[PDB]
RNA sequence: CCGAUAACGAACGAGACUCUGGCAUGCUAACUAGUUACGCGACCCCCGAGCGGUCGGCGUCCCCCAACUUCUUAGAGGGACAAGUGGCGUUCAGCCACCCGAGAUUGAGCAAUAACAGGUCUGUGAUGCCCUUAGAUGUCCGGGGCUGCACGCGCGCUACACUGACUGGCUCAGCGUGUGCCUACCCUACGCCGGCAGGCGCGGGUAACCCGUUGAACCCCAUUCGUGAUGGGGAUCGGGGAUUGCAAUUAUUCCCCAUGAACGAGGAAUUCCCAGUAAGUGCGGGUCAUAAGCUUGCGUUGAUUAAGUCCCUGCCCUUUGUACACACCGCC
């Protein structure tokens, strides 16, 4: 269609709204520390980012 | 032997104060005190007819103890334990208009005044009251 | 100028902090500007526990992490003035430094 | 074991009951009053303060929970 | 219970103690004194482990010839 | 000197067999003020032993889920009782309490696992120490059954059941379970 | 102040912009014998250092590769012009890289050596350069449809407690 | 106080059409009518101005009707709007309380309004099954078997 | 007479619960957060607070004022705080202010009557941990 | 591990290691943490105290106009090793008891070889092969569904009450979060209105600076109730009022008044657990435009029993038997 109904719903918020930074998932992301990363690129990259294990 | 308010069994220090407080009665005490319930976690109307009074006197206690409080403080000590049926309980707050017409009752007996920040605290002679009722308190509860 | 400034550091870890609390106020005093010591503020600790699963099957295990957030406050204070005299950072990768003065 | 169906106001012949010789036993409660004298249990309370009054009923406990009655000690 | 020592440590007291008999005594404290200068150890924990296993060992040497 | 509760003193509390008396704790040395302590007596064994009697009862009655903590509600029970159990007797609430221990404790049981006879294969004779727990749960237990479902309160329930312990009368459910007990032992020897 | 972000953001923020860094060049320098990145931030500017093997390949023509990843850089981050500069670092002892070691292997099976004879020479070429030990797995349809692993390893290897973390490099 | 039972005490009434217990607390006792509960009332009672200390079957024939006029016409005894049950009535829009059979009946004739209008909660009511948007799939097996 | 600088500063734990008393020369007292001690809210572990008061006679206590602020844990815990931090308080003044002949016989009684008079309880808690709903139970599991 | 020894010399795992908890009146340091002292005040006693009592009232890093670090914070260090004593032991490896000690076993993280046709191609611009690819199995928009109910099962929450419910008063936490690249959506003090849910102005905080001294709940102290399906329980259901959103019906959630159902401790079975543990009890985070009966953490109160065994269910080592080797869910 044109451009009056094409991308026309909002997503002003809501799970839709909300994508992995990485893999555009929409499920299981961390939006804590504005991390907006799916659960398992979190896991992927937590190294790389400094989140390390301790206990 | 002076006696502060802190020498004093705040339970029937409080219920003196609300004592007195009826007896020298000068309250703006609003119509709807026989209908709404202390906070919206209750379920009943406080048991007591002239609850005003004691959680006006409850009010000044909490104001001598520590000044700056405000309506949502307020609520924050007259919180309670909200049962929710069936779900988990929780915790809620005071009703804030109870504490609003509270406060406004007290400035309107000018023990209380507004500080130049936010909330409100206590005045002179308000301590000199409070002070006076837990002297005689201390000396009804020794002799 | 009159000038009081303030210096934090803050970093994720202990070692490279340390040794940069001590080399600038060391610096400071062989320079004779009168220290203010070294303040270290509360850890961050900032906490992410997941699913160790990508895939929900399993036994139910968490993996948790952690980032450790270490800042220190060293404020400068000498009659005279302070940005002319000190101009060097010697800052190591890994920590980030910001300098205000006592107005902000 | 049915029911209990506990007396919530008194009688003639319950008040003189608890007048004459509820102050004569060592453990004046107002459970053991009530099952004792098969009344409610806070008509059980109210008589007590009641004896209370009247001066006849020492009391030791006063608690909120659990309060205790005696009789008035003898020579 | 669950208190025996291991192979690291064991090895380490008696080497320690062959090379340095001497210096070495029956107190704790000086015999895990001497070991941050007479070895590299890199735990603290380890360190006094094996000072008090020198130190049970050179008690059974003083009392009888340990195969040390 | 020590007055629980600020009163009843400790000193003149006897206990009447040298069989527990390793066991009961009421003695000058374990006289404590008030039955609230935490003193870690659960860390090794036989600690429990020198835990006093009156904080061994107010841990036991604090039970059903309902009360797990309400240790301070369990102690005012526990003053409540004795002030009831002074009213009624006229003798040391230490002293009824002892005496309920000793005559609540069983002396024999059975335990076994295989063919068993009427209950267990084998008759067997417990300690002491097993004495005083057993003998202080019935005694909880009994209150608490007493107490359930009727206006009579915790704290009567608990004082009559030890008064009623301490002399030896089938009424208390505690000597009731014991004799049960002694049966089916007797039986199982 | 309001501009500025958290303490807690800004670093978390800081890992991200350096794990997409370190993804982009990965991706970018896998045939150039990439090896890892280093970031070092001043508020003045920033400075990336890459580690690579092969400097002179990741300079293009007179640094046209370099200076493409620079704009690069440039524009996907939105720095501020000239407050960026990128180094190419030539590593030592690239047998002691297991980024380097396992890109390696993977061009040698790329191009088509057999699986056995690229890991040997893989580990022989780590343990030639000096290390306490080594250990390469290599997984998949090797042989048949059925999948198979084959764990070539030798000298020491730990496995467990702290001192992995910095005695161990995993690729 | 703690006296005798008075003379004139019934051990139960009869209020509008149903009965209530005398035996019990006043504030609790008019609870056994249809369409008042503790908070109703409470208050009832408190504009009533009626010692709350007292039985429901030692008062008197004035106060007892006094208690009838407030429950059956609150909203001239200072009663607050938000406080009835039939705020703004499908009906004729007023605000009433009520009080007796005469809420079973308006929650037939409402339930029936649904039904008529074949509205989904009707049709829901009709068939017997939850109508608060509940899961029927593991719960609710009593009703039914 | 009048000789200033009579002070000491101790303090009592108990479960993350700290008391500070500030044992000073003067009149006997002990207040806790401007109250008087035998008035504090859990009444029913009065005996508590009042034990080292008992315990050493209030002789001894007739020469200190001291005063206990209280910031953290719960009720009991802080009670316990409050005691440990009193005793505490006066066997540090007796060790500095006065003999330690004193203040041997009356560590000694505050020992052999409660260790925790003195020492501090080095139990805090524990970790949950994610299979269950506290530290060591699990979460329910089933087989069919 | 000591020792034996056709083995010798090693390697991984265990341990060691890292984080955490408990002690440091010892060191460094603090106006984004305080304490003490002093000085202004405010109130009581003022009979008379007066260096009397209270103050989370105001000040002394406002720069000359107090010190100090106990309490808070976080670094560097120390501290505990079966070290000391007694006994057992081949008097070895070790074990038991006790003193002194904060502590004589704090909890986690990581975690070998070999394997499972265990789970995920619905995490990925990880991916082979097959299928589809313009009337699409791509993509977008509208609506519905994922909730739907004669029924069975699992994880849980609420209860069956007086060791309680209701009403009021008094008094105590610790984790940890808070305004965003896209991306709009923060935590909120105070003042006013409303009975409540909420609404309206004025600020503070990108944070040890503000919420916040996180006035939490349980608990404690008083009131009523009175052994009844009761003031227990709050399911179901009617009417009405707000909030979020583009939209609330198949009720998002919240609030008020009404209805008060089963349930009176639960058959056969069965789960988890040894000390700040179980359990009671609330509070954060994740999810979140709206939202927790879930989960991950935190604190508060705080136990009974046990320091053993192989009985059941299993595991490890050795010997042994085997017709098993897809390996006893075998074979026959
Ligand atoms: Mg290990
Ligand atoms: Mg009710």
């Amino acid at each position: 269609g044109h451009q009056q109904l094409y991308w026309s719903h909002p997503r002003k918020f809501g799970q839709g709204s909300r994508s992995c930074r990485v893999c555009s998932n929409r499920h299981g992301l961390i939006r804590k520390y504005g991390l907006n990363m799916c659960r398992q690129c979190f896991r992927q990259y937590a190294k790389d980012i400094g989140f390390i294990k301790l206990d | 032997p002076g006696v502060t308010v802190k020498d004093v069994n705040q339970q029937e220090f409080v219920r003196a104060l609300a004592a007195f407080l009826k007896k020298s009665g000068k309250l703006k005490v609003p119509e709807w005190v026989d209908t709404v319930k202390l906070a919206k976690h209750k379920e009943l109307a406080p048991y007591d007819e002239n609850w005003f009074y004691t959680r006006a006197a409850s009010t000044a206690r909490h104001l001598y103890l520590r000044g700056g409080a405000g309506v949502g403080s307020m609520t924050k000590i007259y919180g309670g334990r909200q049962r929710n049926g069936v779900m988990p309980s929780h915790f809620s707050r005071g009703s804030k208009s109870v504490a609003r017409r509270v406060l406004q009752a007290l400035e309107g007996l000018k023990m209380v005044e507004k500080d130049q920040d936010g909330g409100r605290k206590l005045t002179p002679q308000g301590q000199r009251d409070l002070d006076r009722i837990a002297g005689q308190v201390a000396a009804a509860n020794k002799k | 100028a009159i000038h009081r400034i303030r210096i934090t550091l803050t970093s994720r870890n202990v070692k490279s902090l340390e040794k940069v609390c001590a080399d600038l106020i060391r610096g400071a005093k062989e320079k004779n500007l009168k220290v203010k010591g070294p303040v270290r503020m509360p850890t961050k600790t900032l906490r992410i526990t997941t699913r160790k699963t990508p895939c929900g099957e399993g036994s139910k295990t968490w993996d948790r992490f952690q980032m450790r957030i270490h800042k220190r406050l060293i404020d400068l204070h000498s009659p005279s003035e302070i940005v002319k005299q000190i101009t060097s950072i010697s800052i190591e990768p890994g920590v980030e430094v910001e300098v205000t003065i006592a107005d902000a | 074991r049915d029911k209990l169906n506990n007396l919530v106001l008194f009688d003639k012949a319950t008040y003189d009951k608890l007048c004459k010789e509820v102050p004569n036993y060592k453990l004046i409660t107002p459970a053991v009053v009530s099952e004792r004298l098969k009344i409610r249990g806070s008509l059980a309370r109210a008589a007590l303060q009641e004896l209370l009054s009247k001066g006849l009923i020492k009391l030791v406990s006063k608690h909120r929970a659990q309060v205790i009655y005696t009789r008035n000690t003898k020579g | 219970m669950g208190r025996v020592r291991t192979k690291t440590v064991k090895k380490a007291a008696r080497v320690i103690i062959e090379k340095y008999y001497t210096r070495l005594g029956n107190d704790f404290h000086t015999n895990k004194r001497v070991c941050e200068e007479i070895a590299i150890i890199p735990s603290k924990k380890l360190r006094n482990k094996i000072a008090g296993y020198v130190t049970h060992l050179m008690k059974r040497i003083q009392r009888g010839p340990v195969r040390g | 000197d020590i007055k629980l509760f600020g009163k009843w003193s400790t000193d003149d509390v006897q206990i009447n067999d040298i069989s527990l008396q390793d066991y009961i704790a009421v003695k000058e040395k374990y006289a404590k003020y008030l039955p609230h302590s935490a003193g870690r007596y659960a860390a090794k064994r036989f600690r429990k032993a020198q835990c006093p009697i009156v904080e061994r009862l107010t841990n036991s009655m604090m039970m059903h889920g309902r009360n797990n903590g309400k240790k301070l509600m369990t102690v005012r029970i526990v003053k409540h009782a004795f002030e009831i159990i002074h009213l009624l007797t006229g003798e040391n609430p230490l002293q009824v309490l002892v005496n309920a221990i000793i005559n609540s404790g069983p002396r024999e049981d059975s335990t076994r696992i295989g063919r068993a006879g009427t209950v267990r294969r084998q008759a067997v004779d417990v300690s002491p120490l097993r004495r005083v727990n057993q003998a202080i749960w019935l005694l909880c237990t009994g209150a608490r059954e007493a107490a359930f479902r009727n206006i009579k309160t915790i704290a009567e329930c608990l004082a009559d059941e030890l008064i009623n312990a301490a002399k030896g009368s089938s009424n208390s459910y505690a000597i009731k379970k014991k004799d049960e007990l002694e049966r089916v032992a007797k039986s199982n020897r | 102040m309001a501009v500025q972000i958290s303490k807690k953001r800004k670093f978390v923020a800081d890992g991200i912009f350096k794990a997409e860094l370190n993804e982009f060049l990965t991706r970018e320098l896998a045939e150039d014998g990439y090896s890892g990145v280093e970031v070092r931030v001043t508020p003045t500017r920033t400075e990336i250092i890459i580690l690579a093997t092969r400097t002179q390949n990741v300079l293009g023509e007179k640094g046209r590769r370099i200076r493409e990843l620079t704009a690069v850089v440039q524009k996907r981050f939105g720095f501020p012009e000239g407050s960026v500069e990128l180094y190419a670092e030539k590593v030592a002892t690239r047998g002691l890289c297991a980024i380097a070691q396992a890109e390696s292997l993977r061009y040698k099976l790329l191009g088509g050596l057999a699986v056995r004879r690229a890991c040997y020479g893989v580990l022989r070429f780590i343990m030639e350069s000096g290390a306490k030990g080594c250990e390469v797995v290599v997984s998949g349809k090797l042989r048949g449809q059925r999948a198979k692993s084959m764990k070539f390893v030798d000298g020491l290897m730990i496995h467990s407690g702290d001192p992995v973390n910095y005695y161990v490099d995993t690729a | 106080m703690s006296l005798v039972i008075p003379e004139k005490f019934q051990h139960i009434l009869r209020v509008l059409n149903t009965n209530i217990d005398g035996r019990r607390k006043i504030a609790f006792a008019i609870t056994a009518i249809k369409g008042v509960g503790r908070r109703y009332a409470h208050v009832v009672l408190r504009k009533a101005d009626i010692d709350l200390t007292k039985r429901a079957g030692e008062l008197t024939e004035d106060e007892v009707e006094r208690v009838i006029t407030i429950m059956q016409n609150p909203r001239q005894y200072k009663i607050p709007d938000w406080f009835l049950n039939r705020q703004k009535d499908v009906k004729d829009g007023k605000y009433s309380q009520v009080l007796a059979n005469g809420l079973d009946n308006k929650l037939r004739e409402d339930l029936e309004r649904l039904k008529k209008i074949r509205a989904h909660r009707g049709l829901r009511h009709f068939w017997g099954l939850r109508v608060r948007g509940q899961h029927t799939k593991t719960t609710g097996r009593r009703g039914r078997t | 007479s009048k000789g200033p600088l009579q002070s000491v500063q101790v303090f009592g734990r108990k479960k993350t619960a700290t008391a500070v008393a500030h044992c000073k020369r003067g009149n006997g007292l002990i207040k806790v957060n401007g109250r008087p001690l035998e008035m504090i809210e859990p009444r029913t572990l009065q005996y508590k607070l009042l034990e080292p008061v008992l315990l050493l006679g209030k002789e001894r206590f007739a020469g200190v004022d001291i005063r206990v602020r209280v910031k953290g844990g719960g009720h009991v815990a802080q009670i316990y705080a409050i005691r440990q931090s009193i005793s505490k308080a006066l066997v540090a003044y007796y060790q500095k202010y006065v003999d330690e002949a004193s203040k041997k016989e009356i560590k000694d009684i505050l020992i052999q009557y409660d260790r925790t008079l003195l020492v501090a309880d080095p139990r805090r808690c524990e970790s949950k941990k994610f299979g269950g709903p506290g530290a060591r139970a699990r979460y329910q599991k089933s087989y069919r």
